[PDB]
């Protein structure tokens, strides 16, 4: 008779997880968006880093 | 025909072997060409496997295909019926390259032959998961006593005047002992003792363990025979011809030539099987497997 | 951890010896060594070194093809052989540990060392000072100098700092004049460039009493600096 | 050896020494035979293992100097697809099935009975993507009580479409030929067979012979001849 | 009976009640509002090392925090530790369960960890006065093949299992502290949030959660795929994650809003991937196919932009440094490369 009690942990999951706030998708897109522009001058890969500084040239 | 190059021995130059030779080792270079140069194209290009037993196959195929770049000039040879234009020293190659790939492939036509043996009676040996790195070593020293039995035609003033031409022949019915011919001899005689035992042994020992069922496994013993069938088809023919060239030696002495002048001519038509296998080698070892 | 040394005393002028230690603790068989001799009342140099796998052996130029130096691996002991002797032999013989991968800390355990009497192009590595008069609580500093510069390509530089105090066998304080040994308090500090470095010890106490010696790791031999003493 | 110093090139020295060991230590998981053992729960893995002994249980034994080793894998109740990859160069599958069970019907579903499950799982073992070039050794098990479960009920149960003497040694002929009759390669797979019941020295020599096979045409591929 | 026709009804309409405030929060794409910004051009990447001398198939790696040191692992039963500078080994540990299938890397460069498909997760010491690595601990417990091993600090460890459990392991006294439950399938990969107060875990029932290190409690569920979860990432900002499944597709999923942000697929895909990473500015999205060969993704148009195809056999794992330096890509015909 353990599939009541399997059910009700189930239903007070589904409980506490429908107890959150969400954001538009655009403000999300935007952050996106700022944390992608606001470092483009730091990774070699997207702009390929001049040959005699890298180390595994 | 008593001539002196520097021993006593007949020459003779027929108004034949122009009729013959030319158009024989025409077809077998035109063939052997092209059918050596796919396998060693393949061999480095298309094969990313490598292995302990594809490294034997390899240095036979280098050792035919370096036999058939070496025949046009002995081709224009005869058809000008023994008269050499190209100089001393090409004829000092185009005799030690014949006799290089030649010995040169008997030995990578006879550790296929052990390999085999070895794969079939005796599986899970040390022998047959050996590295392909102690497998380029026996292959850089057996291209090492291919070539220190076959240096002294080297060291030799090759061309002879033949009173009117220039003759470029390793071959001659001399009347004092050499070491070209036992090595001739010798390197049929024993290839064969092996090859026998080999392959016999090989098709009886996977035929009382009941393995003769399966129809990818009764093929592979055509393929063990057939090596064997064209090795004595080819080898042997100019191997007998030798030998009575012997006795005809032994029972008269080089004072009559006019006795050897159909044995002779007999003997540079039998030769020339030699080069028919470099022809039909990848036939029976590479495409046909 | 542990190493024990055995073989010296008394020899005569004209003569061999064998010295032996014995390493118990550790994997001995993944361990370079190096001998390292001291003179009485001068400073320590150095004699040979062996790698792991018996494969690279270096000498001294003092004693190259006089002293032999081999190891006994299954059995965990390192032997040095000496075959002809002069008087200016005599000192006393440590042998160091030492493991080179990325990011190790060779010469860490000293060994203890055994006594020897006798009867009877290289960088050039200075300590122009002689003795640093000291009250405990205070700073001080230790000064050496190159002949040509420790910096490599790679950046790596190959200075070592460490103390030898009076009764005892030296240890490992600074490796390539930045890096802290394991064990040593955070007072010690090392710092410098190019041919001009400096050892800086903050707070001073009663313990610290000793010798100091900086030695340079480019190329072999290693050469190492004089004496630096501290008193209170 | 030219630009390093002198503590760059006593780190060549030891990554060669550990190239040499991991060299030297390859050498020798490649002259071993690796076998997969399978069955059914109780279908005498068990005593099998027991017969020829010395998450995944392990067994090394030896005969005619020739190390086996034997992996089991009945306690992991996991997703078979998820791991099944690991043993893809494994030399061969030793399935070990009793067929002193056709009447005894599986616990979990009442309908079915345990003979049907067990070919249900040759049939998935037998026809998977990884074990396309592996061999089977399937051994028939608990034959001594067979003899006397048939007399008093015949295997028709078992096989409805059946008809038969109802004597040992055909039955067996026939419950062999149906389990042989689930390979689908038939050019790349042979399933070797064997009747067992707790006999010794017996299973160890079938095995070596199976393996024998297998490593004698495994050899003959790689040099083209076969 | 009753009770449990009753309380399933209930999480149907709580399943739909969510599924309606999932799209009530849905107004734009990612697609739309990256339509602004100008791509990037076509990536050339050139293999600088090559890093051999495994004898099996190569299952995890893990990079170093120092980006300088890896750690790799195969079913060779070795453990190797390499110098990616200079393609010297370092260490090389042997294995008592050649059945690996994880290796992870301490952040602090002291300890390593080992596991899978013997239950039972490894931990290895690296620095020791005795001069060799030596097992420092022995996790027992779970009662399925270690799927994922992430060092959470120098003395904790948070590990995932193929009985449908995660467990959190304090490494000193060697019991759990912290059980997660709730997956129905296997669990097959875990990824940790920048800050180590976060996680999430994908599993075999095409699903994905986010846990709860303190609490120890699931928070938020994210459904879409199809098939397997093979591998999962976070973004560097720490705000949503990448899923590679195996139905030759990945996708972005964010945290602070419960939704699908964007697909990455082809048609001339068919295969499923096993390995996914972002670089560190978050624009590039590499994902390693089984079809033999890597690619690269533009992560903000969900356009290729170059594909590291130099392997002889299926990928399996993939990382990235921690300063966008170079990329290293594993694969089962036991190599290792590092692309710039
Ligand atoms: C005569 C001779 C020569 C020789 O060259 N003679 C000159 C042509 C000149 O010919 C003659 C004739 C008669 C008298 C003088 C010279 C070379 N090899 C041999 C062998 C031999 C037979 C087998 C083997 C083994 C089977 C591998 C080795 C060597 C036996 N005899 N023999
Ligand atoms: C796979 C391994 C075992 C192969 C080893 C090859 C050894 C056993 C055998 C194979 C064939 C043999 C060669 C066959 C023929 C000749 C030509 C003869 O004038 C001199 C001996 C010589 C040169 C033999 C030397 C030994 C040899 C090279
Ligand atoms: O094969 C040879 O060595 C040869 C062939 C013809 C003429 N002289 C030598």
């Amino acid at each position: 008779t353990a599939s009541i009690a399997q059910a009700r942990k189930l239903v007070e999951q589904l409980k506490m997880e429908a107890n959150i706030d969400r954001i538009k998708v655009s403000k999300a897109a935007a952050d996106l968006m700022a944390y992608c522009e606001a470092h483009a001058k730091e990774d070699p890969l997207l702009t390929p880093v001049p040959a005699s500084e890298n180390p595994f040239r | 025909f008593l001539e002196i190059d520097k021993k006593n021995c007949c020459v003779f130059r027929d108004d034949f072997i122009v009729k013959v030779l030319p158009p024989v080792l025409g077809l077998e270079f035109i063939f052997g060409l092209l059918g050596n140069g796919l396998a060693l194209w393949i061999f480095c290009f298309h094969l990313k496997s490598w292995k302990s037993s594809r490294i034997f196959l390899f240095n036979l195929a280098v050792a035919d295909f370096l036999l058939i770049i070496c025949l046009p000039f002995l081709m224009d040879n005869y058809v000008r019926r023994w008269d050499w234009k190209f100089g001393d020293i090409p004829c000092r190659l185009m005799l030690f390259m014949l006799a290089m790939n030649r010995q040169g492939s008997i030995i990578f036509l006879t550790v296929v032959a052990v390999d085999r043996y070895f794969r079939v009676v005796h599986p899970h040996h040390a022998l047959n998961k050996i590295s392909n790195r102690t497998a380029a070593i026996i292959s850089c020293l057996l291209w090492g006593i291919t070539i220190g039995l076959t240096v002294h035609l080297l060291k030799k003033k090759m061309p002879i005047q033949n009173g009117g031409a220039n003759l470029c022949s390793s071959f001659s019915i001399c009347h004092t002992f050499q070491w070209h011919e036992a090595m001739f001899l010798l390197e049929f005689f024993l290839p064969l003792g092996i090859i026998l035992f080999c392959s016999a042994r090989i098709i009886w020992s996977l035929r009382q363990r009941q393995m003769d069922r399966h129809a990818k496994i009764k093929r592979a013993i055509t393929f063990i025979m057939v090596v064997a069938i064209v090795f004595v088809i080819c080898f042997l023919p100019s191997v007998v011809v030798r030998i009575r060239i012997f006795w005809l030696l032994h029972t008269s002495g080089t004072q009559n030539c006019e006795v050897y002048r159909s044995v002779d001519l007999a003997f540079f038509i039998t030769l020339s099987f030699t080069y028919m296998n470099s022809m039909l080698d990848p036939v029976v070892y590479y495409f046909s497997s | 951890v542990q190493l024990v040394e055995s073989g010296g005393g008394l020899v005569q002028p004209g003569g061999s010896r064998k010295l032996s230690c014995s390493a118990s603790g550790f994997a001995f068989s993944s361990f370079g060594m190096h001998w390292v001799r001291q003179a009485p009342e001068k400073g320590l140099e150095w004699v040979a070194y062996i790698s792991s796998g018996s494969g690279t052996i270096y000498y001294a130029d003092t004693v190259k093809g006089r002293f032999t130096i081999s190891r006994d691996d299954p059995k965990n002991t390192l032997f040095l052989q000496m075959t002809s002797l002069r008087s200016e032999d005599t000192a006393m013989y440590y042998c160091v540990r030492s493991i080179y991968y990325y990011g190790s800390s060779p010469f860490d355990f000293w060994g203890q060392g055994t006594t020897l009497t006798v009867s009877s192009s290289d960088i050039v590595m200075t300590q122009a000072t002689s003795s640093v008069p000291v009250t405990p609580g205070e700073s001080v500093s230790i000064s050496c100098r190159s002949s040509k510069s420790l910096l490599h390509s790679n950046g790596n530089t190959y200075l070592y700092w460490f103390l030898q105090r009076p009764g005892q066998s030296p240890q490992l304080l600074i490796y390539r004049m930045s890096n802290l040994a394991s064990g040593v308090p955070d007072r010690f500090s090392g710092s410098g460039s190019g041919t001009a470095f400096t050892l800086t010890i903050s707070r001073l106490e009663a313990e610290d009493v000793g010798v100091y010696y900086c030695m340079q790791h480019l190329e072999y031999p290693l050469t190492f600096g004089a004496g630096t003493k501290l008193e209170l | 050896g030219c630009t390093l110093s002198a503590e760059d090139k006593a780190a060549v020295e030891r990554s060669k020494m550990i190239d040499r060991n991991l060299r030297e230590d390859g050498e020798k998981a490649a002259r071993e035979v690796k076998l997969l053992l399978l069955g059914a729960g109780e279908s005498g893995k068990n005593t099998i293992v027991k017969q020829m002994k010395i998450g995944i249980v392990e067994t090394h034994f030896t005969f005619k100097d020739l190390h086996f080793k034997m992996f089991d894998v009945g306690a992991q109740r996991s997703e078979r697809k998820k791991w099944i990859h690991c043993f893809e160069g494994v030399t061969a599958i030793i399935f070990c099935v009793a067929l002193s069970d056709y009447d005894l019907v599986l616990a979990e579903d009442e309908e079915m009975n345990r003979m049907h499950a067990s070919m249900k799982l040759f049939d998935s073992i037998c026809n998977n993507k990884w074990f396309t070039d592996t061999s089977i050794i399937l051994f028939l098990n608990k034959k001594d009580l067979f003899e006397e479960k048939i007399k008093k009920s015949p295997l028709t149960i078992c096989y409805p479409e059946y008809a038969g003497s109802n004597t040992y040694e055909e039955a067996a002929a026939y419950i062999q030929c149906q389990f042989e009759d689930l390979n689908k390669r038939k050019d790349t797979k042979e399933i070797y067979t064997h009747f067992t019941c707790s006999t010794d020295t017996k299973n160890v020599q079938f095995v070596f012979d199976a393996v024998t096979d297998v490593i004698i045409k495994n050899n003959l591929k790689d040099c083209g001849l076969f | 009976g009753s009770e449990l026709d009753q309380l399933r009804q209930e999480a149907e309409q709580l399943k739909n009640q969510i599924r309606d405030a999932r799209k009530a929060c849905a107004d734009a794409t990612l697609s739309q509002i990256t339509n602004n910004i100008d791509p990037v051009g076509r990536i050339q990447m050139r293999t600088r090392r090559t890093l051999r001398g495994h004898l099996a198939k190569i299952y995890a790696m893990h990079w170093g925090t120092d980006s300088r040191l890896l750690v790799s692992a195969s079913q060779d039963g070795k453990l190797i530790i390499w110098d990616s500078y200079t393609t010297n080994k370092v260490h090389a540990i042997p294995l008592r369960s050649s059945w690996v299938m994880t290796c992870a890397y301490a952040p602090s460069g002291n300890y390593v960890a080992c596991g899978g498909l013997d239950n039972i997760c490894s931990i290895y010491n690296l620095k020791t006065r005795e001069g060799n690595v030596r097992v420092s601990r022995e996790l027992a417990g779970h009662t399925g093949y270690l799927s994922c091993c992430r060092f959470l600090d120098d003395n904790q460890i948070v590990t995932s299992s193929g009985d449908t459990t995660c467990a959190l392991w304090d490494i000193e006294t060697g019991q759990q502290t912290t059980t997660f439950t709730g997956h129905t399938g296997d669990v097959m990969s875990l990824s940790l949030a920048p800050d180590t107060r976060l996680f999430v875990s994908g599993a075999c029932d095409a699903s994905a959660k986010l846990w709860d290190v303190r609490e120890g409690m699931c928070r938020q569920t994210f459904t879409g795929h199809e098939s397997d979860i093979n591998a999962i990432c976070f973004f560097p900002n720490g705000n949503a994650f990448a899923t590679g499944s195996d139905d030759a597709t990945c996708r972005l999923f964010d945290l602070r809003a419960d939704q699908e942000l964007m697909t990455y697929s082809h048609d001339n895909i068919i295969c499923g991937i096993t390995s996914v990473s972002f670089s560190k500015s978050g624009r590039l999205l590499l994902a390693g196919y089984d079809d033999f060969n890597c690619n690269v993704w533009d992560a903000l148009k969900a356009d290729r932009a170059g594909v590291l195809a130099g392997h002889d056999n299926r990928v399996s794992c993939l990382g990235v440094t921690d300063d966008g330096m170079a990329v290293a890509t594993g694969s089962w015909d036991s190599f290792l490369k590092i692309w710039n």
